[PDB]
């Protein structure tokens, strides 16, 4: 997305 | 019996035989060694080129 | 506590290069002997790949978050991560079903499990694995995904303790019946490990993917999720300690890995 | 009347005992103790020949140097391509359990055998295109041990019913029976001439045969336990000889007694196989503790350690040119040194 | 480098061979019959038995072909030959070559107190006797890599491969059971 | 040359004593396990007794067991048999044989009765 960050499903949205 | 006499006449034949000193015996596999010891290629390891294994 | 604990990018890659020199040291040491290339070390070889690939596959996302301090560029890590972590805990079962049937058949096994058979298992499951990773990755914003990731590791987690732990009892059979002829801790302590450090390493991950499909808002399940880095590296850390309850334990391939 | 022949036998083995002290003025490591050592004797695994399923039991190299054949306990023997490492042909076997395997002098033909008592000739040329057996001998009462070609046409062969026979592969019967051994007979050698061979036995005796007459002209004593290997110095006139009790000894066959012992402390294992070098200044052993050292044939030194193989070393041979030496294992892996 | 090529083609062909073989050689389980070559099946499992009747009564050497068997296969009939057959026991579980492979143990044909003073004080009866008497040397040098397996047959022959078939089993469990360190 | 002789062999009494011993030379003696093995008439060779290369594992045979003590001295390569309260069933030629390898658990073929590691053998008689 806009801000990539480690893995996936981190963020609760 | 026939086992006993067998093993008597084979000491007996093997008893009468021409015996040289081991100075001689030993100076024999001496001298061969230092003959042949240019052409071992385990003594003296050859250069890569002549070897057959890795060129 | 929904600050999102995050660990320093530096340790991802410290992680990273001991798991990817450790499982490329593994692979070597069953590669170039022919002793060890038994079907039982091309399951293990399988689990070495997916180990390693997950290792530097997570590695890379530490560098380029680094570098980019995109979307395109993402789906194509993820979608690695996601199909090479699969692969992963399909070849731990691929290890456990294997070991259950040199066990419960012995006889049979030997005619049956073909090093052809071996081989198409392998690429069968991996090609799956990568299919199945890319799909979920795809398709991430899915709610059914998660739900399909947290079904399949519940699953692959029952069958691989059912197999280990019904080893184990016709182990104890044995050791009953030598008995007549003259413990159990031997089998109980390896037990406890193998089906101990899967859990721990795995399942929080798994966690943190049912709690957010469940509870998303619930002021306890954000604080848990909060410290998801922590969950990543444990899963890194399941790659390093794989060769050590698996590959080391023969004693044919310690040999080889003291003489390498 | 047993006593007197018995007592008499004592007093021959005596006789020949006084006479070989007789001659015995100077021992071997005296005379080689002021000459130069040859060194450090250091080989590295050249060619690691692989696709023996079960352990090599038995190898023998080609008079070309370049070809050598194995046998393994699976039913297999193999010709293989030192220089390239290609297989050339693979022989399944009717019986499994096969012992020896020699490699005739023209190349045309290879010999093997074992726990079926019989020795099985096998031709290469074939014009037809596949390998057949030629001739399948029988005769021998227990297993077969060791077999060596002499041509096409005889084989001289040990086995394990205290008798090594010469054969004819034309007409397929014995041509002459060597009976003296009491124990099982384990290896043969053949001088550079095909006059006189050489066979050590598993009753501590190695015994020098006439070919042509078929009488036993010498034997050997000196060995503790049953001698596994025997092989003759390239000049032909001595033979070294390695047994169970950890101790290679060389012989001298003029002077009809022992020259020299290569012996050290560390090893408390058998050894399996001997074989001389070109010059036959070195003598290369191979051990059951999984690895095989070089002597120095002269003055008993050890010059090196060929350490690679994780089993037993089972058979070793020298090339004719002696280029190269092969050691074949139990782990099914033949290892080119050089 | 065309004669190199055509080297490559034989090898290829041979190699085929091989990996079609090795298959064959792993299914088959290898026995050792001592008191030629036999291949049976049973439920669709190859067994190759080899007898060693031809050979002489001196083994030290030819026995050490067997350790790539899967086991030995021992009858003891039932001048004091029963103390013989306990001394040929021990050497072959004591050998350095042999100190892998298991032992299934066959009394057949069913005064012991002469040949035995151990029987007078012993309660469990004379097959139990023979039985645990070469039981005793199987636990005192084991190291728990090869186990001795018993069997009482009246030399009738019937059911007599059907325990060979189970104790086979039970063999290759144990030995892949300590692989796993789960033993 | 390996050599085994037997000696301290005889006619005796019933109930009577015994002592055999076997020098041996050519082999180090302490490396070796040395063994007792008798041939009664019209029958088979039969093991008696072995005795382990320092002297600590001791074994006999049900028949000689608590009447028969077989020692070995390392120093005088020699190995003894004592043989105490015999009766007629003993009556037999002993021979004095070493198991084939040093430094070896297992001994193999002490009673193929063509065994090279054998000694000549000694006659002893029980007899009225
Ligand atoms: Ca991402």
């Amino acid at each position: 997305s806009y801000s990539l960050e480690h893995x996936r499903w981190g963020k609760p949205v | 019996i026939a086992q006993a006499r067998k093993l008597v006449e084979q000491l007996k034949m093997e008893a009468n035989i021409d015996r040289i000193k081991v100075s001689k015996a030993a100076a024999d596999l001496m001298a061969y060694c230092e003959a042949h010891a240019k052409e071992d290629p385990l003594l003296t390891p050859v250069p890569a080129s002549e070897n057959p294994f890795r060129e | 506590c929904y600050e999102q604990l995050f660990v320093s990018p530096e340790v991802f890659v410290t992680l990273g290069v001991i798991s990817l020199l450790e499982n490329i040291l593994v692979i070597v040491a069953i590669a170039k002997n022919k002793n060890l290339h038994s079907p039982m070390y091309f399951f293990i070889c399988s689990l070495a790949v997916a180990d390693m690939l997950v290792s530097v596959s997570n590695g890379s996302e530490t560098i380029v978050i680094t570098l980019l301090n995109t979307v395109n560029i993402d789906n194509v890590i993820d979608s690695v991560i996601c199909s090479s972590l699969l692969a992963s805990i399909c070849s731990l079962l691929s290890i456990a079903v294997d070991r259950y049937f040199t066990i419960f058949y012995a006889l049979q096994y030997h005619n049956i499990m073909t090093v052809k058979r071996v081989g198409i298992i392998i690429s069968c499951i991996w090609a799956a694995c990568t299919v199945s990773g890319i799909l979920f990755i795809i398709y991430s914003d899915s709610s059914a995904v998660i739900i399909c990731l947290i079904t399949m590791f519940f699953t692959m987690l029952a069958l691989m303790a059912s197999l280990y732990v019904h080893m184990f009892l016709m182990a104890r059979l044995h050791i009953k019946r030598i008995a007549v002829l003259p413990a159990n801790m031997k089998g109980a302590i390896t037990l406890t490990i193998l089906i101990g450090v899967f859990v721990v390493c795995w399942a929080p991950f798994f966690l943190h993917l049912i709690f957010y499909i469940s509870c998303p808002q619930n002021p306890y399940c954000v604080c848990f999720m909060s410290h998801f880095n922590l969950y990543l590296i444990l899963i890194m850390c399941n790659s390093i300690i794989d060769p050590l309850i698996y590959a080391l334990r023969s004693q044919e391939l310690r040999k080889t890995f003291k003489e390498i | 009347e047993l006593d007197q022949l018995r007592q008499e036998a004592e007093q021959l083995k005596n006789q020949i005992r006084d006479a070989r002290k007789a001659c015995a003025d100077a021992t071997l490591s005296q005379i080689t103790n002021n000459i130069d050592p040859v060194g450090r004797i250091q080989m590295r695994t050249r060619r690691t020949l692989r696709g023996h399923l079960a352990k090599i039991y038995a190898m023998h190299w080609g008079t070309d140097s370049r070809l050598l054949v194995s046998a393994s306990q699976d039913g297999k023997l193999i010709i293989w391509d030192s220089y390239t490492t290609n297989k050339v042909h693979a022989i399944p076997l009717r019986s499994s359990w096969v012992m020896t395997c020699a490699y005739a002098p023209s190349g045309n033909y290879v010999a093997c055998g074992g726990l079926d008592n019989i020795c099985s000739i096998y031709n290469l040329k074939t014009r037809e295109g596949n390998v057949r057996v030629s001739r399948e001998l029988a005769g021998h009462t227990g297993y077969l041990s060791c077999c060596r070609f002499l041509d096409d046409n005889q084989i001289v062969t040990s086995s394990g019913d205290t008798t090594c026979a010469l054969w004819d592969i034309e007409t397929g019967q014995q041509t002459t029976t060597f009976t003296g051994h009491t124990g099982d007979v384990m290896s043969l050698s053949l001088a550079p001439d095909t006059r006189l061979f050489v066979s050590g036995a598993c009753d501590a005796s190695a015994k020098l045969w006439d070919v042509r007459e078929g009488m036993c002209r010498q034997t050997f004593t000196g060995h503790e336990s049953d001698i596994n290997a025997i092989c003759f110095f390239p000049n032909g006139n001595a033979f070294a000889t390695g047994s169970d009790d950890a101790t290679c000894r060389l012989f001298d066959l003029r002077a009809d007694q022992e020259l020299m012992t290569y012996s050290h402390d560390n090893i408390i294992c058998g050894i399996t196989s001997v074989s001389f070098s070109k010059s036959g200044r070195l003598l290369l052993a191979g051990y059951d503790d999984f690895n095989c050292n070089v002597w120095d044939a002269l003055k008993a030194d050890r010059a090196g350690v060929l350490a690679g193989h994780d089993n037993r070393v089972s058979c070793l041979g020298v090339t004719d040119d002696g280029m190269a030496v092969a050691t074949g294992s139990w782990d099914s892996f033949l290892k080119i040194w050089n | 480098r065309n004669e190199e090529k055509a080297q490559r083609e034989a090898n290829k062909k041979i190699e085929k061979q091989l990996q079609k073989d090795k298959q064959v050689y792993r299914a088959t389980h290898r026995l050792l019959l001592l008191g030629f070559e036999t291949k049976f099946q049973v439920d669709k499992v190859n067994f190759h038995m080899f007898d060693v009747g031809g050979q002489r009564d001196e083994r030290r050497k030819w026995i050490q072909c067997f350790n790539d068997v899967t086991a030995i296969i021992f009858v003891v009939a039932s001048t004091n030959r029963l103390q013989e057959a306990l001394n040929l026991f021990k050497s072959i579980w004591n050998n350095r070559w042999l100190r892998t492979i298991s032992v299934i143990l066959f009394l057949n044909k069913q005064k012991i107190e002469d040949y035995f003073p151990e029987f007078a004080r012993y309660t469990t009866r004379a097959k139990y006797f023979i039985r645990d008497e070469f039981l005793r040397i199987s636990t005192a040098s084991g190291d728990g890599r090869h186990y001795c397996y018993p069997h009482f047959t009246c030399a009738v022959d019937t059911e007599n491969i059907r325990r060979v078939f189970n104790d086979c089993r039970d063999i290759i469990q144990r030995m892949h059971l300590r692989q796993y360190e789960l033993l | 040359q390996v050599q085994l002789q037997e000696s301290g062999g005889g006619l005796v009494q019933p109930g009577g004593s015994l002592r055999l011993s076997c020098a041996a030379s050519g082999f180090t003696f302490s490396n070796y396990k040395m063994n007792w093995v008798r041939q009664a008439p019209g029958k088979g060779l039969e093991w008696v007794s072995d005795i382990s290369q320092s002297g600590a594992s001791i074994s006999y045979t049900g028949s000689v067991k608590g009447r028969f003590t077989i020692s070995r001295d390392n120093a005088k390569n020699t190995l003894y048999l004592q043989m105490n309260s015999l009766k007629p069933e003993d009556t037999a030629v002993y021979y004095c044989a070493r198991c084939p390898a040093p430094f070896t658990r297992d001994c193999f073929d002490v009673t193929s009765t063509t065994y090279a590691y054998r000694g000549q053998g000694t006659q002893v008689t029980v007899s009225s």
